[PDB]
């Protein structure tokens, strides 16, 4: 099962790289879209009140 | 589709609020001017009638 250990270490490296580099930008994109839709909802409510 | 409709209707409603307030003061000024003109007509006709009465007398 030595190859199993090697491929597990490879997957650990891949996951570390993902969490370090890729996850933050995609999280930022999701947050930006969520904030945009929330702001659109708030602005629509404000416009109706106005 | 619902979100796009919400955005378009919100923009249209902001424009409509602006246009409605604008028409609000427009009609307010128009009717105030109408009332002032009617008051001026009242005064002018009263003055003319008094002038005719005094001239005849």
């Amino acid at each position: 099962m030595s190859i199993f250990i090697g491929q597990l270490i490879g997957f650990a490296v891949i996951a570390f790289i993902i969490v370090k580099w890729v996850v933050p930008p995609v999280r930022t994109l999701m947050r930006n879209q969520q904030e945009a839709v929330r702001a659109a909802l708030a602005e629509s409510a404000e416009a109706a009140k106005k | 589709a619902e979100r796009e409709a919400m955005l378009a209707k919100t923009a249209a409603d902001n424009r409509k609020s602006a246009e409605q307030v604008a028409a609000a003061q427009a009609d307010y000024e128009k009717e105030m001017a109408e009332a002032r003109a009617q008051a001026s007509a009242l005064r002018d006709e009263a003055r003319a009638a008094g002038r005719s009465v005094v001239d005849e007398k």
